[PDB]
């Protein structure tokens, strides 16, 4: 989400903590896209989904 | 109910940095669903419905 | 790029990409089927009537 | 100073000023390397 009056798009949620360094590794319903793979390194998919 | 659960991928030389940008393009493919259309072009049966 | 699977004894040797096709081991048969209604209509009516 | 003694980790503190920001920009442009092969 874009931070208001700063033109900066900032993640929230789990990625508001992990990309800020406030958290360690995450297990989650990790829906995988291009951008999350761009900022978070990923393991191989544990549970194939749709 | 497949007894195994694995995936088909691509083999790369170890410590080759290109595979990151390759996987970015793989997720670029995943972001629009063209492989479903190629599955409609390739992987489609007759009475599998 | 051939249709090979990502496996543990293979990933230890070289670098692997993200899997793009979900795969799994099963079996297949050419089986004609049917059913048995064992000596009644399996619980024919409501048993109260 | 990296690969003088093969050093590979750093945590920085920037002076909130044009000096520290410009030095941070210079080292950020310096860190854009290792495009092998």
């Amino acid at each position: 989400e874009r931070v208001q009056n700063s033109n900066k798009k900032e993640w929230n949620g789990m990625m508001g903590e992990l990309l800020s360094g406030q958290a360690d590794m995450i297990v989650a319903p990790l829906t995988i896209n291009n951008e999350r793979a761009q900022y978070i390194e990923f393991s191989k998919p544990f549970k194939y989904q749709g | 109910k497949v007894f195994a659960s694995t995936g088909y991928g691509i083999a790369i030389q170890k410590d080759s940095g290109w595979k990151r940008q390759v996987d970015l393009a793989i997720l670029q493919l995943f972001g629009d669903g063209e492989m479903e259309e190629l599955e409609a072009l390739w992987l489609t049966g007759i009475c599998h419905n | 790029v051939g249709s090979l699977t990502i496996n543990e004894e293979r990933s230890e040797v070289v670098d692997f990409s993200v899997p793009f096709i979900e795969t799994g081991i099963s079996v297949m048969v050419s089986r004609s089927n049917g059913t048995v209604s064992p000596s009644a209509f399996l619980e024919p009516f409501s048993a109260c009537v | 100073m990296m690969r003088v003694y093969n050093w590979n980790h750093i945590i920085l503190l920037v002076s909130d000023d044009h000096e520290g920001r410009a030095a941070q920009k210079r080292l950020e442009t310096l860190l854009e390397e290792r495009e092998s092969k």
